[PDB]
DNA sequence: TTTTTTTTT
């Protein structure tokens, strides 16, 4: 049976998330403890969480009625649960956050018997460092850190698949565009030339990218560093 | 007329390793330090291995001389080589064990080395310097490679350079490639392309012979978990201020710097450097690739002169006497600079700070030492700044902004009091500084930041630094038929901000005048202080390194001595209310009581305040302010 | 081009 590995790494993919479906179906414990921007949700207005049940499958709630979609993760809760998952968290996010959503979605899908716009997104926090401190060995890892927010750019168009139209028949293609790079067709099965198509770039699909520029807090440093 | 048999230059390397020795120290047999961290590389508890060629020069080794003069004359190709032998003793170590997988490479090499097993063959599947990974750096002490900025020419290409200087600047670590691994899409192969200079081409279509004749067009993917990267640095280092020529002004040279010697300096640093001076890829230009870096401001370990002050005890008087004694007598002000030395806690009650470090203002008549005091303080301290009152900018103590013409763009740069952050700024000349450039320290000497607000720029720098200042008097003489406000001509906010102020006066008379003549008569004559009661003394690098010593205690009060520390406040501002020639007192005043104190306990190496320290704190603040009324 | 900063006359 062929089966699916992360490269040079041995980590299967189906593995991690029989277990992260276990903590998601059962973990209570910190709810002595909420947070104080954790502890409300809504069906319209607002609302109080309660403490005695699942905590994730009570925070799906909201996704269900306020129509929300996405989910807020602290990450010391998953410590709390597993180390070897938090570890395989931190260590390869490139890789298999992809996947937890998936189990996400499939735990709300069995739930409420429902879909919806669009599919509900992972934000992992709370895992902290300094700007100075970071290694080539940091290197696609997960990190947090922290400071004052200066400057904002405007928005940026970033593509995620293309559309061709042969310039003799009018035949059109879509093409997704993948590891930053888009494969363009060469022969028009339709008409039957080559090297005939031009890429109509208002039909095509983009998404939302913006730059922030973070600063320094001056509390932390060594002697004669400049933020 | 060249020679290119490696095995018996490796043969002659793995020589020196194995029989260079030292003795132990007790007698007891012989340390061979070097197959040491080779053995600590091959169980992985070290990264480089620093060799010093003076060592290999002075071996008792047949052809050391030679194996030691063909390293310095082609040094880039003695590292491969060295390499190659102490990979080659790490296999003799280890055996048919496996060194421990610490991080993601050491993971995908041990793994797909076993997947390929699922010599020839490793050595032609993989570089060198994906096989082997630690790194090697030589050193030199010798005279005969020493050295200017200025000195290094067309003749020192390729070969192992040391020289000394200064550190303009410096850059940010940042990550270096070494080797590049792709995969193929179709077939599943693997290329590795190692890089060397500063720029690489990446190859485009799949090398394999299976699927170049099979036509498949796979393109080659990039892959950074199996790409091996590097720390990386870049400074510019400046000549000292004793190797230029005469009537001439210092030259600079650019640096680079990987691995493990990075992040050992920062701008405001004295180094020595050892590297090779190479070309980029007719005329060419150069640069230095530096192998070994020293820091002069830093270098459990104890002298044994150290220790024997440690043992005695009751070092007070003799570590006053032992700053600069080429200057004759100033017992009192040479214990007030000791105290600036050291100074007393930082405290941080319920988020509102104070600070902890000493400040003192020096006044006198002309020639009586000043500048010498100053220009001692400044070698003996660790990280100190000299500035004079004439020579600075408002902004050349604080921070600038600096506005490139290459790019446009605006950046900060730090000036003395953040160079010195930690430290001292020791500032001369200081009455003849303008009003309106001497405002600027008013939030440092009391807040420790320098904030500002300008162009594209809002920021707020750390400034932790004692200040030491010398001056003269208003028309530059003490007069006795004016107040001491008009003497000492500041406003009362500035004054306040001082913990001593102080005055030292030249006055004629027979005696002492023809003592102080004998005294720098002898010192001309014999190039060193009289000691005439032959009391020990302690030398300038054993005192620096108590003075470091004493820095690391943090001496608690003692509450009892509550009420002797507030019964002094209240009685010193009587006087200023009932005086005729009055001065002014607030309540900083009582902070720097506990500051002095807290200081000598700091001297004594103690741990608990005594009521001796703090009354030793208040018969120099008495001394101090009976120097302002000589002669009434 | 116009704008903002720090040394010099
Ligand atoms: N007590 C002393 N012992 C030894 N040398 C002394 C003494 N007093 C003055 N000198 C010498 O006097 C010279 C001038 O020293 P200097 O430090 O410039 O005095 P000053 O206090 O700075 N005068 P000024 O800077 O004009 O206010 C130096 O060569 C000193 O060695
Ligand atoms: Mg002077
Ligand atoms: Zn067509
Ligand atoms: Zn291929």
């Amino acid at each position: 049976q062929p089966r699916l590995y992360v490269w040079g790494t041995r980590i299967c993919v189906a593995d991690v998330q029989r277990s992260f479906r276990d903590f998601l179906t059962t973990f209570k414990i910190s709810q002595l403890a909420e947070d104080e921007n954790m502890m409300t949700g809504h069906d319209e207005a607002l609302h109080e969480i309660d403490v005695n049940h699942p905590y994730y499958m009570e925070r799906l709630l909201e996704c269900n009625d306020a129509e929300v979609t996405h989910i807020n993760l602290n990450l010391k809760h998953l410590n709390a649960f597993s180390e070897a998952l938090y570890r395989k968290v931190i260590a390869y996010p490139a890789d298999v956050i992809p996947y937890l959503d998936i189990v996400v979605n499939e735990v709300f899908a069995e739930r409420f018997n429902r879909t919806l716009a669009q599919s509900i997104e992972l934000r992992p926090f709370n895992a902290t460092r300094n700007m100075r401190g970071l290694n080539p060995n940091d290197v696609d890892q997960l990190i947090t850190i922290s400071g004052m927010v200066t400057r904002t750019s405007s928005l940026i168009p970033e593509m995620r698949s293309g559309y061709f139209q042969c310039a003799v028949c009018a035949f059109g293609i879509e093409s997704e565009v993948d590891k930053g790079r888009i494969e363009e067709p060469v022969v028009c099965t339709n008409c039957s030339n080559t090297h005939c198509f031009q890429l109509v770039h208002n039909r095509s699909v983009f998404l939302d990218k913006q730059v922030v520029k973070l600063q320094e807090s001056p509390d932390d440093m060594p002697s004669g560093e400049t933020p | 007329t060249y020679n290119t048999d490696w095995a018996a230059e490796k043969t002659k390397i793995r020589s020196f390793f194995d029989e260079y020795y030292v003795d132990n120290e007790d007698g007891s047999g012989k340390a061979f330090p070097y197959r040491d961290q080779v053995f600590e590389i091959a169980r992985r508890d070290k990264q480089a291995i620093v060799v010093n060629v003076d060592h290999i020069k002075e071996s008792d080794i047949p052809d050391a001389l030679e194996l030691s003069e063909a390293i310095t004359s082609n040094t880039k190709r003695y590292e491969v080589l060295f390499k190659d032998t102490i990979s080659d003793m790490i296999q003799d170590y280890l055996g048919d064990k496996q060194a421990p997988v610490i991080d993601a490479l050491d993971a995908y090499m041990f793994q797909r080395l076993h997947m390929d097993r699922n010599l020839q063959d490793k050595r032609k599947k993989y570089p060198p310097q994906l096989l082997q990974r630690f790194e090697v750096y030589f050193t030199t002490d010798d005279a005969a490679h020493e050295t200017c900025v200025r000195n290094i020419k067309a003749t020192e290409i390729g070969h192992l350079v040391s020289m000394k200087g200064v550190v303009i600047r410096a850059t940010e670590v940042k990550p270096c490639v070494e080797v590049m691994t792709y995969t193929c899409d179709t077939c599943a192969a693997e290329v590795y392309q190692p890089v060397k200079g500063m720029q690489f081409t990446p190859p485009v279509n799949c090398p394999n012979k299976e699927c170049v004749e099979a036509k498949a067009n796979g393109r080659l993917h990039m892959q950074l978990r199996g790409s091996k990267f590097v720390k990386f640095q870049e400074l510019k280092i400046q000549e000292l201020s004793e190797q230029v020529p005469v009537g001439s002004i210092p030259r600079t040279m650019t640096v680079h710097v990987y691995g493990e010697m990075t992040r050992k300096c920062n701008t405001g640093n004295v180094v020595h450097v050892s590297g090779v001076f190479l070309p980029i890829m007719l005329v060419a230009d150069t640069y230095l690739e530096a192998h070994y870096i020293n820091n002069l401001d830093d270098n459990g370990v104890q002298s044994a002169e150290l220790e024997v002050l440690r043992r005695k005890g009751d070092n007070y008087e003799t570590l006053a006497a032992s700053i600069a004694p080429e200057i004759f007598g100033h017992v009192d002000v040479k214990k007030c600079l000791l105290m600036a030395l050291v100074g007393g806690n930082d405290n941080s009650s319920n988020g509102m700070k104070i600070r902890g470090c000493i400040n003192v203002l020096m006044m006198g008549d002309p020639g009586v030492a000043k500048s010498q005091l100053l220009g001692y303080v400044n070698r003996l301290a660790p990280r100190s700044q000299y500035t004079t009152g004439r020579g600075s900018s408002g902004v050349g103590l604080t921070a600038a902004v600096m506005k490139d013409p290459v790019t446009g763009e605006m950046s900060l740069e730090g000036g003395a009091l953040v160079l010195a952050d930690g430290g001292i700024c020791c500032i001369d000349e200081f009455d003849k500084m303008m009003d309106h450039d001497r405002t600027a320290i008013h939030e440092v000497m009391e807040q420790q930041t320098i904030s500002i607000a300008k162009a594209g720029i809002m920021t707020t720098l750390n400034a932790r630094t004692a200040i030491i200042a010398a001056a003269n008097p208003a028309y530059g003489r003490y007069n006795p038929n004016r107040s001491i406000e008009q003497n000492v001509d500041l406003p009362a906010a500035l004054l306040s901000r001082f913990d001593l102020i102080l005055l030292m006066q030249d006055k004629a008379d027979r005696e002492n005048d023809k003592i102080l003549a004998e005294h720098i008569t002898y010192v001309h004559q014999h190039g060193c202080h009289p000691n005439r009661e032959k009391k020990d003394l302690i030398s300038l690098e054993t005192l620096r390194e108590y003075i470091s010593l004493c820095k690391t205690y943090t001496p608690t009060v003692d509450p009892a001595l509550r009420e002797r520390i507030v019964e002094a406040y209240v009685e010193m501002r009587r006087d200023a209310r009932y005086s005729s020639d009055p001065t002014f007192v607030s309540p900083r005043m009582i902070l720097g009581i506990v500051r002095m104190a807290t200081a000598r306990a700091k001297l004594r190496l103690s741990t608990i305040v005594d009521e001796s320290d703090v009354e030793e704190a208040l018969r120099l603040m008495q001394f101090a302010k009976d120097s302002l009324r000589p002669e009434q």
